[PDB]
């Protein structure tokens, strides 16, 4: 019984999840 | 500086029988007056430390 | 050290971490538009909604700012303060902030940029936490009062120390302060680290770039006497010129061109360094608008030097690169300009390089040599190599018209070098 991503998508806003947000913080270097 | 160049400009206008009537000598003056102004604001009376 | 200085250092370690509530009403109350009584009473969410309200218009101007909505202007990116993060996370935060700063450096006349970066000032303390990129991305706007506001808010680093009298000032910082800011050496290592960062990221726009060349050029203006300070100033400017020419951009090309022009005209480099300059200039001369500048660069460049081998022929790689990026008839058009700028030391050096590798277009040389009144030794030094191509290259009618022109103009000069090399009647026995 896994979560989906769309229940994870409201969990990511509701649980205060920053790990995906830290991923996008750590994602990019010289993107052009 | 303007009152200087005014004497150079007015007498270019009041005392020239052949005349372009086109404002060049006044603009030749105003370019240098603006350049004195731009050199003058370039200076600063403060202390600029390194 | 003293205790007090060892403890005021811990102020610098925690200048943004507000512990007492007065430290919050100091640390939150400074921002880019709002007065500090109204800036004191701003909720984070209220500032972020204005941040997105400017950021959406910015992202719609160009899509490259859309990615900071994914990370920096995320709705989840409100509660996170910097000091709660690890330094390895803080490095990526600074990476995002820096890449945003050189990006918005172009768009800074817009009140969208002022309303967007003010939240970043207030959410990430970038007036204090990363102020070197804040100032280096926004250094050219020194007349604009948005920057003048920014000066009253930035914790000034030691590298930007000319403006220690200009934080919380009325009148804007003057043009001479930009030179005295740039007249330091290690400041220039920061400006390389800015411009080289903008080159690989290809975020290089014209107005700031013109301010770059006007500052670097004024540095070599200020170092016209300090030749030893100039000799430690070659590594900082010629690196910026070289890495500038690796750009696709053409304004960057003419920027590096101005750098090389004013640098060679202020300090005579070695000839081989000017050959390196020619290789880097011509090896990226692609677009049209840089060619008119770049021709005058070499026109200045070969005039800036003097020595043994002053007008010697170019290397075959250099000459073939030059005759790829220009034609013959490019210079045949250019020498017949009414501006007619003095490329005197270049033509007499380049015709020899025609006369050794190519030798196919000396009618072109006849056209070339009637165009410009050259220098005295120069024409003689061309005529010696043409004596060499009389002797070893098989004699042809192009060279006959060449030397008939050279008897029409300065026959006695030909007589003197012929008394130096060969004989006179033997030159009649040539053709």
């Amino acid at each position: 019984p896994p979560p989906d991503e769309e229940e994870q998508l409201l969990a990511k806003f509701v649980f205060g999840d920053t790990t995906d947000l830290q991923e996008n913080l750590a994602k990019f270097n010289a993107d052009f | 500086v303007l009152a200087a160049k005014a004497a150079v400009s007015l007498r270019y206008d009041a005392l020239a029988e052949d005349r372009d009537d086109s404002g060049d000598i006044g603009l030749e003056s105003r370019a240098k007056v603006e350049n004195r102004l731009s050199q003058l604001e370039g200076r600063d009376l403060r202390t600029t430390p390194k | 050290s003293s205790l007090s200085d060892q403890l005021a250092q811990v102020a610098s370690n925690n200048a943004t971490v507000a512990l007492d509530r007065k430290r919050r009403q100091k640390l939150h109350s400074a921002s880019l538009i709002y007065n500090s009584k109204t800036a004191a009473t701003q909720d984070y969410d209220f500032i972020f909604e204005n941040a997105s309200k400017a950021l959406e218009e910015l992202s719609q101007i160009e899509p490259k700012f859309a990615i900071f909505s994914r990370t920096l202007f995320s709705e989840s990116s409100i509660s996170l303060d910097r000091n709660v993060q690890t330094k390895e996370e803080i490095k990526d935060l600074d990476n995002a902030i820096n890449a945003y700063l050189l990006l918005a450096s172009s768009k800074w006349y817009l009140a969208p940029t002022l309303h967007a970066t003010e939240w970043l000032v207030r959410r990430f303390q970038i007036h204090v936490k990363n102020t070197e990129m804040l100032l280096l991305s926004t250094l050219n706007y020194y007349q604009t009062p948005v920057f003048k506001r920014i000066l009253s808010i930035i914790k000034l680093p030691p590298l930007f120390n000319c403006l220690s009298n200009f934080v919380r000032s009325e009148k804007p910082p003057t043009a001479l302060t930009m030179i005295k800011l740039f007249n330091d050496m290690d400041f220039l290592k920061l400006y390389t680290s800015y411009l080289d960062q903008c080159i690989k990221h290809n975020a290089t726009y014209t107005n700031q770039l013109l301010f770059t060349t006007c500052c670097f050029i004024n540095v070599v203006a200020f170092n016209s006497n300090n030749d030893e300070k100039l000799n430690q100033l070659v590594p900082i400017l010629l690196e910026i010129s070289a890495k500038l020419l690796a750009s696709k951009s053409k304004d960057c090309q003419i920027a590096a061109h101005t750098i090389l022009v004013v640098f060679a005209t202020a300090l005579p480099l070695k000839k081989t360094i000017i050959l390196a300059a020619m290789e880097t200039i011509l090896s990226n001369l692609d677009a049209k608008e840089a060619k008119h500048s770049a021709l005058l660069t070499i026109c200045k460049l070969f005039q800036t030097l003097k020595g043994q081998g002053n007008v010697d022929q170019l290397p075959s790689k250099i000459f073939k690169l030059f005759d790829s990026k220009f034609d013959t008839v490019s210079i045949l058009t250019f020498l017949d300009k009414e501006d007619k700028p003095v490329c005197d030391k270049f033509i007499t050096s380049y015709t020899r390089s025609i006369a050794r590798y190519d030798r196919s277009k000396l009618n072109i040389i006849l056209s070339l040599l009637k165009k410009i009144r050259l220098e005295r030794y120069e024409v003689r030094l061309i005529i010696t190599d043409l004596i060499y191509l009389s002797e070893i290259l098989e004699d042809k009618s192009q060279l006959v018209e060449l030397f008939e022109y050279f008897i029409s103009i300065n026959e006695d000069l030909v007589l003197k070098c012929l008394k130096s090399l060969g004989l006179t009647g033997e030159l009649f026995e040539i053709r």
